[PDB]
DNA sequence: CGATCCTC
RNA sequence: AGAGG
């Protein structure tokens, strides 16, 4: 309890600009901290650059709680999330 | 208060050089000379004469932005001419046409009354 | 390619539409009794009277960079005094067995009517204009 | 209220704005004073260590460099002062609070802030000066002009703040206001007057300054356009290398008045594959128009690409415009010698017109519709009259006016100005009014101690006959002012008493959020809509478009 | 009036009508009248509109008045704003105002409705009706400062 | 000598003003198209005349150079303006000890002169100078 | 007729006209079974909502009422045909990028509608000019607007200014 | 600013060389732009420069005085006797290419006044500093170097973009902040906390 | 001889009015901005205030000081003082003038160009002399000094180009027109009624040929003729303007061949 | 200075207004804005 | 050129600056708005000089 | 205040021409439009320079201290 | 009982 | 309170 389960989940399996924004931020603060790069960093030096190569390589290890009015939540990985923007 | 130098307007800083010769990223035989502290004097001057050389297929120069002096020079030459040496053509060729108009200009003086 | 259409037109009309260097020329074939012509022609380079007989040639040679002439062994396929460069951008059939071509050379506009536009003119940034006499 | 909601905040800077048409949209221009004193905790990583050290070497008051190194405890080194300076052996995890860096996101913004797009992310680039320099195509967003404005510039202080800038508060994905579902940046001024300019049939440029010009473009190809004249010269159409700065795959068709494919007035639009084919370049097209290029080129090619076309178009008009020159003198308002007798014998026609309805009025005649005064009529008759008498002296000065005509160029282009001033200006200034009705009797039965009592003539109640041209007499003169009092007025009422209606609107809806069920909800949990604007679609995203279905004949729907 | 009415052919066509406009209002009597439209019959008093149709024509004619005020400038706004604020005074069985009387009365969070109008007074019959502040408002997060349930933090992120 | 008379806005609501003591009052029975329209003086039962209707202005608008030419707020705008122009505000700024003082290196006398400038003294003590002014569109900046 | 929607269809047709070289003067390659049951099919394909429900697929149902006349309007068998003159190749391209643009064009759950709303009108009401009477020429339509019936509007004002009834 | 309600900022300096010239080499000290002409609709501005130019070249002073019978036509006819174009017009070259402008600029003498309130008075930037004693808030002010205030409107902005943590860091780390200790029980600030 | 060809008009020793024939616009051009700026003179640049008794401010006096022309003929044998390897300034980088000014008179005293004095080793060259023009043979009018009043400085003149400070141009003005008829059709007419009419006629047409009503535009022709008049404040004599003009032009294009030589 | 010494204030059914009145008497141009627009006059 | 007209008072200038006012003793009339029981009311701002 | 040493616009030294200037007019009995032609001041950015100058050094002067 | 933003 | 948008 609360939590939907992995099926039967009417969130749109697209990832919000609100979440790409947060996810990109919380990598990019953690590469910026001296925490390890899931992805080979050609050329790059930016952490939020870093974290950006590792979403459009989905190699980036965090869930969305997406909560619902009643209290209720869905979670979806970084990795299921459609990243169209 | 934030106002630049005027000196830095004809005086070369430090790691700073004259011209600066990168090849052209896109055209072939084609290069792109930054020219520094400098403006409109020596840029008008250079790519109207690089235009009267018949293998320069394109010559033209900018300024980027004015509150720098320096200006990017792009030519391109036909195969097998190198663009260094039709802007060493065209410096040359400005150079004698000036010492000619100084010759004439100076004969000219001397032979005015008042 | 070679040409893809050449005649000889007469000239109806010659219009400053608000324009001081600009001419929208008003033609009709000499041989065909239905072949138009609506043309903007730099009359400041080509200076264009009234019913002047005007040799009008299509074609789509002589994407590639544009290199100066600077070069007197270089020989253009033309002895004509006036050449053009332009896009086609419409085909509309004016009825039956009639149709029209639409040219843009750089803004300067084309029209011409006819029958035998046929197997010629074609849907491509290749149209060169030339004029003659 | 100014202590919880709002708050004097660190890592703000201010100062004048002004105009950039070199700077990039998305950019702002700092001055290096500002750059140094504002900074940005950057903690040790070996992906920067080395930039990171020399900044410290910089120190505070050579540009790129710092003014603090923090380390373990979280002990603040001040690199102004400190006898170590020099020294600093940097380690990773340790912060160095460095100076605002070129393409660093800021936070750029404009009071009173009535709009999400009176505060965007810019991108840093340092600059000599003392202004915050801005792009000309950021101008209206903000509702900026250079008399003297300033501008508040906020710094974001960590890995995440800068991202919802860059991410979010981006001036490139503003581009596309969700307000009125169209753009709200597009082409102004120069640039707007000089592309109509240089877009002209008559405008054409040779090989000197076309290969300047397409130099100029910095997404340039390297290669030579085919010039539309081959023949004595090979001479450019100003649409073609303007058509340089337009990306490939860009589709626009408009069709003005006349328009017809063959588009003889020039008027319209027409541009495939990104090349002008017809139609000559101003408000229409590269204004912020729902269907203009710039609509066009943010949906197809996108934010950050229709931001650099901003850059490009600027960079070729401009320089075009530079060469090309233009101007406005009191010759412009200068109309026809015939004009002037043709003006003046409009007026005079309508100074009978209303002198006739006056001498019926006074015999009693006339007889007012129900509803209203029989001198409640009188006046709505006089006023029409006056106003028919300026819009139609104002029209035949407007027709008078040649292509040349640098104020009817503007207006052409869509640039400034509009019919009313070349009235105003030129022919006529027209009827003023105080409360709705024509000047008052403030005097016992006159208007002013130089008139008789109970006269009603226009002259008396305020119709100044003179354009500003002409001048205006001292009875004119006043009433003008007076009406002119009636504006400053409103003008300090409507601006205070908007501003409270502003904040009681975003007190009232604050809380308003779509939620995971795209339900739009409040603070409570209670619905206020089932789906977002009855269709769950976010507003920037929509644009007019015709539905085929529901009009024309049933035979031409058959058809 | 003029008016866009289809004819026969099924195209629309410019059919001018008679219209009648009043000074003051009652609807009430005004539709019972005999040789009229009662289904078109109108008032820019969206409040008597509210009293006699109901509560959904209230919010269409409220919508139709503040669209008006919009056009009437010269401007447009998109309709899903008005349509948003129109809803918002709506949703409640009545018309809710846009000022202190209205909105500030609701029953939201304590510290939203003092970050408005007459601040001292909401928060003491906050303390005296033992009000229990949600903290999920937006003004709330705002004097707490912490991440407020806005775009960014309406989620939680988690390994 | 009885040849002027001051009038208030009481005593001004009983008497007619003719507004040039000459196109306001000499004869009835060609023209300059150039010149403005001025309405036929029709009332001829004066019992005054204005010194001169430039002298419905004060201090700051009498230094704008043709108001009459002008839209009515712009004159408005100017007039709050000036007073944060810099010139000679007294012969003896540097005897004086005051807090902001401000004086232009080299002011000089505008080109273009209004009659009651004689009075403002503004000849004497300037507020800009005469800049060589182009409207153009240059750099764009 | 016109309307603001999602997804600009026009240009989409014009894009695929281009991107595909379309020869105006050839037969083309669908069935009428490729048309109709084409856009039938990239109709249901159209989401806003996701409820597996008969509640929430009606909501979905109601939603793109509108865009599907649109959509249908545009795409049907004779226009495809004789107007647009497009391929299979061309047509299945642009049925995929109207998807595509469609749910591009949808709502982000966390966008603060509640502000923006207000903003968006509170800005154009600041731009407001000589608000006393402009939707006036004789004196019988001479009623309350700008910011004074705007004030009235959300005062929700018992006692108004212009109370009048317009009898059709 | 002009004496017409004309205020504006210098927006760069150009060297002589730089300008565009007249064919006598005269050359202007400022560049006004015509888009600030239709609108503002400010004609006395043109005919100023105009009655100036005559002005200047005549020696004699020009009589800008309102209720007169000065006419452009008058003094257009004037500044033809001294030899320039009737209207103000002047042929002018390009100063850094030396080609002429399509465009001939009017161009002449105008009053022009310096206002106070110049940058440097007002260039103001702040990165950490001075706290109020009671608020413990930035510091107002450019003299004891405060903080720019962030307003509710400036939040309300932010709440529009759902920068939920730029809001928070802009409330908090920048401004504000503070650790205060409270009861599981009570919930009040009571919390006798001896640290260390 | 050769290339560019010149034909002196008028001349003295103050303005040259000569034609620029055989010349292409960069290079007419190119020349009149070399001749506004970038051409090297002596100006003053420091002032040392001793005392200053006068209604006058120290900088607003020192301002003037450096826009007085001083005699810059022998300019070239002077250094820039950045290039000279003193510690500060000397007498192969600077000039030193003195002015020393006190109201003994009842009546105005005037402190003019004349009142200042060369205190440096000039080592017989032609420089620091203050450009005296002034019938009168007093030149600028520094300052007015009343009874009491007293001013005593100390001034370093140094070498420099108008590209720094406007003081150290030698010119002034450059009237400049090419193509008195618009036969390039390089400009176009604004106009009411007639362009002929409403346009004054310029005083270089009479040295070409008119239109002849009825001819086609000629495409083809480049503006190669140039109509000039350089005036000199008198710092350095006219025909040096020029030909020192000349000069630094080929100076400046001769080091873009030389630094093609370094890389 | 002079404009400062000839300054009207007026504390507080339309005085922002021009009133016919103030011909000749105050200054019809000069008015602050916003604020007290109307309100200071000008002899 | 200066004017006088000013005071000063502790060194500093100050400007007295004229005050409107509505003149006493004037007797106007005026009529009462719709939800009063008095239809027009006659007024006079008595004072002594 | 006094005599600027040269025109602004242009460059021209107008230091040296005013004495020069007041005399032309109070001895000479010549007209400003003159007086200016009579000191070589041709364009009008140098005209203005002279014609338009306020010499309120004179005024300054009359204060003793 | 509220009445636009900014500083001094 | 003085002024700046
Ligand atoms: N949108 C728009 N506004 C214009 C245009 N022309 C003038 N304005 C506006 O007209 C008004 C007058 O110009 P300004 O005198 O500079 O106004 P201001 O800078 O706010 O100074 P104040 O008069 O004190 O309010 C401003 O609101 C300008 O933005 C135009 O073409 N478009
Ligand atoms: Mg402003
Ligand atoms: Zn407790
Ligand atoms: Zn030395
Ligand atoms: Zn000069």
């Amino acid at each position: 309890e609360k939590a939907i389960p992995k099926d039967q989940r009417a969130t749109t399996p697209y990832m919000t600009k609100y979440e790409r924004a947060r996810i990109l931020g919380t990598r990019a603060l953690q590469i910026s901290m001296n925490a390890p790069v899931f992805v080979d960093l050609e050329g790059e030096t930016d952490p939020l650059r870093i974290a950006m190569k590792e979403l459009a390589e989905k190699k980036i290890p965090l869930v969305i709680r997406r909560y619902l009015p009643d209290g209720s939540f869905e979670d979806w990985s970084v990795e299921e999330l459609i990243v169209d923007l | 208060m934030n106002a630049p130098d005027r000196f830095e307007l004809f005086l070369l800083g430090e790691g700073e050089s004259k011209l600066k010769i990168d090849p052209d990223t896109k055209a072939p035989n084609a290069v792109v000379i930054t020219f520094e502290k400098e403006d409109h004097t020596l840029g008008n001057l250079i790519r109207a004469e690089l235009l009267n050389d018949r293998k320069v297929l394109f010559a033209a120069y900018k300024v980027e932005h004015p509150f720098f002096a320096r200006f990017k020079l792009r030519i391109q030459t036909t195969e097998g001419y190198d663009p260094k040496d039709a802007l060493k053509n065209a410096c040359n060729s400005i150079i004698n046409k000036l010492g000619a108009l100084k010759t004439n200009f100076e004969t000219e003086w001397n032979l005015q009354t008042l | 390619s070679n040409t893809l259409f050449d005649d000889i037109f007469q000239v109806s009309e010659v219009d400053p539409g608000r324009y001081n260097k600009v001419c929208r020329i008003e033609a009709a074939s000499t041989t065909q009794d239905q072949c138009k012509l609506t043309l903007d022609i730099n009359v400041e380079l080509f200076p264009v009277a009234a019913q002047d007989s005007l040799t009008v040639t299509i074609a789509s040679s002589l994407t590639r960079s544009w290199r100066p002439p600077q070069a007197g062994d270089r020989s253009l396929a033309d002895d004509y005094d006036y050449v053009m460069y332009g896009t086609a951008y419409k085909f509309e059939e004016v009825s039956k067995d009639l149709i029209a071509v639409y040219y843009s050379f750089g803004g300067l506009l084309m029209r011409l009517e006819g029958n035998y536009r046929n197997l010629n003119n074609l849907k491509q940034e290749n149209a060169y204009l030339l004029i003659r006499r | 209220r100014g202590n919880l909601m709002g708050k004097r905040v660190d890592f703000s800077a201010r100062t004048v704005i002004s105009g950039d048409p070199n700077l990039e949209l998305d950019q702002v221009g700092v001055p290096k004073s500002i750059a140094k004193t504002l900074t940005y905790p950057e903690v040790v990583t070996p992906y920067n260590i080395d930039r990171l050290t020399q900044l410290v070497r910089n120190g505070p008051n050579e540009h790129p460099g710092a003014k603090y190194v923090i380390r373990d405890s979280g002990d603040r080194i001040d690199l102004r002062y400190s006898k170590r300076a020099g020294d600093i052996q940097l380690q990773y995890g340790w912060k160095v609070e460095r100076h605002i860096m070129d393409n660093d996101p800021v936070l750029f913004n404009r009071q009173p802030s009535l709009h999400k797009m009176s505060m965007m992310a810019h991108r840093v680039k340092v600059i000599p000066y003392s202004t915050f320099r801005l792009n000309l195509s950021v101008t209206s967003p903000y509702n900026a002009d250079f008399d003297g404005d300033e501008m508040n510039l906020h710094v974001p202080q960590s890995e995440e703040t800068r991202a919802e800038l860059s991410q979010l508060c981006a001036v490139p994905l503003q581009i596309v206001s969700p307000q009125s579902n169209k753009p709200c940046m597009g082409i102004v001024q120069d640039t707007l007057c000089g592309i109509r300019k240089l877009t002209l049939r008559d405008t054409f440029i040779e090989l000197d300054q076309v290969l300047n010009m397409l130099y100029w473009v910095p997404d340039w190809d390297g290669v030579i356009p085919t010039p539309a004249i081959i023949k004595p010269k090979p001479l450019w159409s100003g649409k073609q290398i303007l058509s340089v700065a337009i990306p490939n795959g860009i589709h626009l068709q408009r069709f003005d008045e006349g328009t017809t494919l063959l588009s003889p007035k020039d008027n319209g639009m027409l541009i495939i594959d990104g090349q002008i084919i017809f139609g000559v370049v101003e408000k229409k097209t590269v204004g912020s128009s729902n269907g203009g290029l710039i609509h066009v080129v943010t949906r197809e090619k996108g934010p950050q690409v229709c931001a650099k076309l901003f850059g490009n178009i600027q960079k070729v008009v401009n320089f075009w415009l530079l060469h090309n020159g233009f101007s406005t003198g009191i010759g412009d308002t200068i109309a026809d010698g015939p004009t002037m007798r043709e003006i003046t014998e409009t007026i005079a026609e309508a100074k009978k017109k209303v002198l006739d309805v006056t001498k019926e009025a006074q015999a009693n005649l006339l007889t007012a519709k129900h509803g209203m005064t029989l001198r409640e009529s009188f006046e709505d008759n006089v006023v029409r009259f006056l106003n028919e008498a300026r819009d139609k002296a104002g029209r035949l000065a407007e027709v008078n006016l040649k292509d040349l005509n640098n104020v009817k160029q503007m207006v052409m282009a869509g640039s400034k100005g509009s019919f009313i001033n070349i009235a105003q200006m030129s022919a006529c200034v027209g009827q003023q009014s105080v409360e709705g009705k024509r000047i008052a009797f403030g005097f016992v039965d006159r208007t002013l101690p130089h008139f008789s009592k109970d006269d009603y003539s226009p002259e008396s109640k305020g119709f100044v006959e003179n354009s500003y041209l002409r001048g205006l007499t001292p009875q004119e003169f006043f009433f003008h002012a007076m009406g002119g009092r009636e504006g400053l007025i409103d003008t300090a009422v409507k601006t205070a008493e908007t501003g409270y209606i502003q904040r009681r609107l975003v007190k009232a809806l604050e809380d308003i959020m779509v939620h995971y069920d795209n339900t739009t909800r409040n603070s409570l949990g209670n619905v206020i809509q089932f789906i977002y604007g009855e269709d769950g679609m976010d507003a920037a995203h929509i644009e007019k478009q015709s539905l085929d279905t529901i009009g024309g004949s049933d035979a031409a729907f058959e058809k | 009036y003029d008016r866009k009415v289809p004819s026969p052919t099924g195209e629309y066509v410019k059919e001018p009508e008679w219209v009648l406009e009043t000074d003051g209002v009652n609807l009430s009597e005004v539709m019972t009248v005999p040789g009229i439209d009662p289904t078109r019959i109108y008032t820019n008093s969206f409040i008597d509109i509210m009293e006699v149709l109901g509560i959904e024509a209230g919010r269409a004619a409220l919508y139709k008045e503040v669209y008006n005020v919009i056009a009437s400038d010269g401007s447009y706004v998109n309709y899903r704003h008005m349509a948003l604020l129109v809803d918002v005074m709506t949703t409640q069985g009545g018309l809710t105002s846009v000022t202190r009387h209205g909105f500030n009365r609701s029953n939201t969070g304590a510290l939203m409705r003092c970050s408005f109008e007459e601040t001292v007074e909401i928060l003491f019959e906050a303390g005296a009706s033992a009000e229990l502040d949600d903290c999920r408002g937006v003004s709330e997060n705002v004097i707490l400062g912490q991440m407020a349930p806005i775009g960014t933090g309406a989620f939680d992120v988690m390994i | 000598e009885g040849l002027v008379e001051y009038i208030d806005a009481e005593e001004e609501e009983s008497i007619l003003i003719a507004m040039q003591p000459e196109d306001l009052e000499p004869a009835e029975a060609d023209v300059d198209p150039a010149k403005r329209i001025r309405v036929s003086h029709h009332a001829t039962t004066f019992t005054h005349c204005e010194i001169h209707p430039s002298m419905i202005l004060g201090v700051a608008a009498s230094i704008i150079p043709f108001p009459d030419h002008n839209q009515s707020p712009r004159n408005t705008y100017q007039s709050a303006m000036g007073k944060q122009a810099m010139g000679v505000f007294l012969t003896n700024y540097n005897v004086r000890m005051d807090t902001m003082a401000n004086i232009l290196y080299y002011p000089q006398k505008p080109l273009g002169t209004t009659r009651a400038m004689e009075y403002l003294k503004f000849r004497e003590l300037p507020a800009g100078q005469n800049a060589i002014v182009a409207i153009a569109c240059y750099s764009g900046y | 007729a016109n309307w603001p929607l999602p997804v600009n269809i026009r240009r989409i047709i014009q894009n695929a006209q281009q991107t595909f070289h379309i020869d105006h003067t050839k037969p083309s390659d669908l069935t009428i079974k490729d048309i109709v049951l084409g856009v039938k099919d990239l109709q249901e394909n159209l989401l806003v909502l996701r409820g597996k429900n008969e509640i929430i697929q009606n909501a979905q149902r109601d939603a793109v009422t509108l865009f599907c006349c649109l959509l249908r309007s545009r795409l049907a068998t004779r226009r495809v045909l004789q107007e647009y003159r497009l391929t299979k190749q061309a047509f299945d391209w642009v049925l995929s990028n109207i998807e595509a643009q469609f749910l591009r064009s949808v709502v982000h759950p966390g966008e603060m509608v509640g502000v923006l709303a207000a903003q968006s009108i509170g800005e154009p009401a600041t731009q407001m000019t000589l608000n006393t009477f402009h939707f006036a020429g004789v004196a019988s339509k001479k009623v309350t607007s700008g910011v004074p019936r705007l004030k009235e509007i959300l005062n929700v004002a018992k006692n108004m200014k212009t109370p009048s009834l317009t009898v059709y | 600013a002009s004496r017409h309600g004309q205020k504006g900022t210098i927006g760069i300096t150009y060297r002589r060389e730089d300008m565009p010239f007249t064919a006598e080499g005269i050359v202007p000290d400022l560049i006004i732009n015509p888009h600030a002409i239709p609108s503002r609709m400010t004609v006395a501005h043109l005919i100023e420069c105009l009655l100036s130019k005559v002005a200047a070249l005549s020696g004699n002073e020009g009589d800008a005085s309102p209720f007169t019978d000065i006419t452009v036509e008058g003094i257009s006819k004037l500044l033809r006797e001294h030899g320039y174009q009737s209207r103000g017009f002047e042929v002018m070259y390009n100063g850094h290419t030396g080609k002429k402008l399509m465009a001939q600029i009017f161009f002449g003498p105008t009053y022009y006044q310096r206002l106070r309130h110049m940058v440097d008075d007002k260039i103001h930037a702040r990165a950490r500093g001075p706290m109020q004693v009671l608020t413990r808030q930035p510091v107002e002010g450019r003299s004891r170097d405060g903080g720019l205030r962030f307003g509710e409107m400036e939040r309300d902005c932010m709440i529009a973009h759902g920068a939920a943590s730029f809001l928070k860091e802009r409330l908090m780390e920048a401004s504000d902040a503070f650790r205060v200790h409270i009861c599981g029980i009570c919930g009040l600030m009571t919390v006798i906390a001896k640290l260390n | 001889e050769e290339g560019p060809q010149v034909k002196i008009r008028e001349a003295s020793k103050d303005n040259v009015d000569f034609i620029l024939s055989n010349v292409d616009l960069a290079m007419a051009n190119s020349l009149r901005r070399v001749m506004i700026a970038e051409i090297p003179t002596l100006a003053i640049d420091s002032v040392e205030v001793e005392t200053n008794t006068t209604v006058l401010a120290d900088e607003f006096i020192a301002h003037r000081l450096g826009l007085i022309p001083l005699q810059s003929m022998d300019i070239e044998q002077l250094e820039y003082s950045r290039d000279c390897f003193c510690e500060d300034h000397c007498d192969k980088c600077s000039v030193v003038l003195t002015l020393q000014a006190f109201g003994e008179s009842e009546s105005t005293t005037n402190v003019y160009s004349k009142d200042l004095v060369i205190v440096s080793n000039l080592m017989g060259r032609n420089i620091g002399h203050p450009i005296i023009q002034d019938k009168e043979g007093n030149g600028v009018l520094i300052c007015k000094l009343r009874k009491g009043q007293e001013l005593k400085l100390t001034c370093v003149a140094k070498k420099g180009i108008a590209k720094e400070h406007a003081k150290w141009g030698p010119a002034a003005a450059i009237e400049f027109e090419y193509d008195p008829w618009n036969k390039l059709k390089h400009t176009d007419y604004w106009y009411e009624q007639d362009s002929a009419k409403e346009w004054p006629q310029s005083k270089n047409c009479e040295y070409e040929d008119p239109p002849n009503e009825g001819d086609p535009f000629d495409y083809k022709a480049q503006a190669d003729t140039f109509y000039m008049n350089v005036e000199s404040v008198g710092s350095i004599p006219v025909d040096q303007v020029v030909v020192r003009g000349i000069d630094t032009l080929q100076k400046k294009v001769a080091s873009i061949l030389l630094a093609l030589t370094q890389m | 200075t002079l404009s400062h010494l000839r300054r009207t204030n007026t504390p507080i059914a339309k005085p922002r207004q021009l009133h016919n009145t103030h011909w000749g008497l105050v200054c019809p141009a000069e008015t602050p804005e916003g604020q007290a627009c109307g309100l200071v006059k000008n002899l | 050129f200066d004017m006088g007209g000013y005071f000063i008072i502790n060194g500093s200038e100050k400007v007295l600056i004229a005050q409107e006012r509505s003149a006493g003793n004037i007797v106007q009339v005026f009529k009462k708005a719709a939800p009063s029981p008095i239809s027009h009311v006659a007024e006079i701002r008595s004072a002594l000089e | 205040m006094i005599v600027p040493v040269r025109c602004f616009s242009c460059g021209k030294v107008v230091g040296d021409k005013w004495e020069s200037y007041l005399n032309l007019l109070q001895e000479d009995e010549l007209d400003e439009g003159t007086a200016l032609s009579r000191l070589g001041l041709k364009r009008y950015c140098c005209r203005r320079m002279i014609l338009t100058h306020v010499d309120l050094i004179e005024k300054f002067l009359r204060y003793n201290p």
